[PDB]
RNA sequence: GAGACACGGUCCAGACUCCUACGGGAGGCAGCAGUGGGGAAUAUUGCACAAUGGGCGCAAGCCUGAUGCAGCCAUGCCGCG
RNA sequence: UACCCGCAGAAGAAGCACCGGCUAACUCCGUGCCAGCAGCCGCGGUAAUACGGAGGGUGCAAGCGUUAAUCGGAAUUACUG
């Protein structure tokens, strides 16, 4: 359940801590953006001397969400929090290099295996 | 067949400057008659006195330019005593040599302008919040638009709206030619005195 | 100047700056060769005179001056200045070494060569 | 333990660098050499503890890379060419 | 190993700066307010000991010019003064 103007934190040290979200990706009307959807973002503040800067437009991949995500034996994992990590708007590929708190094998794919790699810890 | 523009200039010099100025022109007209390219006379702006000239652009028209030019480009040195000043030490005088720039002036065309037919914005009466009258000539590349509703008839107001769209038009062809003679005016304090690429010595007027 | 004006307040010492001080403690400063031209002496000399532009490492630019017969050195270069004074040509604190980082030595100088960095022309 | 709240001793937190089956672990040259970087600029991954004496022990023995010192350099200075 | 004793040969080692005045030391040939500039005063625009080369002198030398840089000369923060 993530919307447009719906406020992420940043899981991982891009140098940024706050985006929102602008646009769901990849169809008509889309609603809403679960665990391994594409989003585009805009940055609301960051640190002083990172790789991205404040209001800029890019891409971003979620990772970690409140409403939780469920497995076929009917299971359910919520967490405290919405976190993304910053992909490059043309490679889709992560800029930082260091992954914070827990993810899920909703990302074990071709697509993301560098940040499974990265997490510290996988649920 | 080239097409250039050179600028031939005094810089910032006194008469003696301007009357080399002259010599230099007449000279360089001499050797491109005889090198077999046309030309015509742009702007001659007098100087100061008699046979002095201040500054003058030269259009050339010819084949194998860019080796005619570059055993002139530069800076022109002429050395003799002032001839105003009888008793003047200095005998180093120098004049620049230039080439400038030129747009791509073109007519103006009209399958460039689209029409947009509208509400004419008054107050106000029940007639004109109804009339389509209001016509937009918007030109795509530019992207200038002009509104004509004077008229209650659409055709005069679709022909007085292409007509200030031509008249605004010739307002930004216009501000162009400022702009760049704004960067013909530097070239006359551009002039680097040194480094001469010719050299005329006394009265004879010896190449070397 | 009585002894009790001079224990209510001592003799003052002149404070003196540096007319090099682009140098900060250094013999020099390192910059690169930005823009290189000539200009013209003011009353009562007359010449060309051959200078170049430098920018300094913490952010600020200098102007430089080239000696000797005949130099090579074009932009998007590195150099050094030693230090050295000309008056006439406004603004100029500083000479180039004959081969700072780009350049080279006085090309078929004969005396005084090591002023100009002229190796040794030897028979 | 006498001793600071601690270089090579301990615990915790932090950033950085590594090994992992992913559960978890290891490290601190401002010691002597050395590497990368920065600079306008400064030496070789040398040896004998034979000596010093810190040190630890009754001592041998050894840290010893401080010391004795090397190899190198026009660096300051001195005397030599 | 410092050092002491034999071999050969001037060999295997003489160069660098300034130069009108301050300051020890200026003639010529090329050029022409161009090329060339310092510490200051200032040279070069057809006659240059101030530029380049030749040359010459002078003085130094494992070093000269520039700063980072100091003190002095500066009685120019002066108690001595
Ligand atoms: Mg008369
Ligand atoms: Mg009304
Ligand atoms: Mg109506
Ligand atoms: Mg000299
Ligand atoms: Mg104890
Ligand atoms: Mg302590
Ligand atoms: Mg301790
Ligand atoms: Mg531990
Ligand atoms: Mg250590
Ligand atoms: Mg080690
Ligand atoms: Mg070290
Ligand atoms: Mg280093
Ligand atoms: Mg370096
Ligand atoms: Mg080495
Ligand atoms: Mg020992
Ligand atoms: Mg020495
Ligand atoms: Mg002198
Ligand atoms: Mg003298
Ligand atoms: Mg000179
Ligand atoms: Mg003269
Ligand atoms: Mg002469
Ligand atoms: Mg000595
Ligand atoms: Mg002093
Ligand atoms: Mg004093």
């Amino acid at each position: 359940m993530i919307q447009e103007q719906t406020m992420l934190n940043v899981a991982d040290n891009s140098g940024a801590r706050r985006v929102m979200c602008i646009k769901v990706l990849g169809g008509s009307h889309r609603r809403y953006a679960g665990v391994g959807d594409i989003i585009k973002i805009t940055i609301k503040e960051a640190i002083p001397r990172g790789k991205v800067k404040k209001g800029d437009v890019l891409k971003a991949v979620v990772v970690r969400t409140k409403k939780g995500v469920r497995r076929p034996d009917g299971s359910v994992i919520r967490f405290d929090g919405n976190a993304c990590v910053l992909l490059n708007n043309n490679s889709e590929q992560p800029i930082g290099t260091r992954i914070f708190g827990p993810v899920t094998r909703e990302l074990r794919s071709e697509k993301f295996m560098k940040i499974i790699s990265l997490a510290p810890e996988v649920l | 067949m080239e097409e250039k523009i050179i600028q031939i200039t005094a810089g910032r010099g006194p008469l003696e400057c301007q009357w080399v100025v002259a010599k230099v022109l007449k000279t360089f007209l001499q050797e491109a008659t005889q090198a077999g390219i046309s030309y015509t006379i742009l702007s001659r702006e007098e100087g100061d006195a008699n046979l002095t000239v201040k500054s003058v652009t030269l259009q050339l028209k010819g084949k194998e330019l860019a080796s005619f030019l570059k055993t002139w480009l530069g800076t022109v040195c002429w050395v003799g005593k002032s001839t105003f000043r009888k008793f003047h030490q200095r005998s180093n005088w120098y004049i620049g040599v230039f080439e400038l720039d030129q747009l791509q002036r073109q007519l103006f065309s009209e399958r460039d302008v689209q029409f947009q037919t509208t509400r004419s914005q008054g107050n106000g009466g029940q007639n004109v919040n109804k009339v389509n009258s209001a016509v937009r000539a918007t030109h795509l590349p530019t992207g200038i638009s002009v509104l004509a509703q004077d008229s209650r008839s659409q055709l005069d107001n679709k022909k007085l709206a292409l007509a200030r769209l031509k008249e605004k038009l010739a307002e930004m062809e216009l501000q162009q030619l400022a702009e760049q003679a704004q960067n013909h005016w530097n070239n006359h304090t551009q002039v680097q005195r040194g480094n001469p690429v010719r050299t005329f010595k006394g009265t004879d007027f010896k190449s070397t | 100047a009585t002894v009790n004006q001079l224990v209510r307040k001592p003799r003052a010492r002149k404070v003196a700056k540096s007319n090099v001080p682009a140098l900060e403690a250094c013999p020099q400063k390192r910059g690169v060769c930005t823009r290189v031209y000539t200009t013209t002496p003011k009353k009562p000399n007359s010449a060309l005179r051959k200078v170049c532009r430098v920018r300094l490492t913490n952010g600020f630019e200098v102007t430089s001056y080239i000696g000797g017969e005949g130099h090579n050195l074009q932009e998007h270069s590195v150099i050094l200045i030693r230090g050295g004074r000309v008056k006439d040509l406004p603004g100029v604190r500083y000479h180039t070494v004959r081969g700072a980082l780009d350049c080279s030595g006085v090309k078929d100088r004969k005396q005084a060569r090591s002023k100009y960095g002229v190796k040794r022309p030897k028979a």
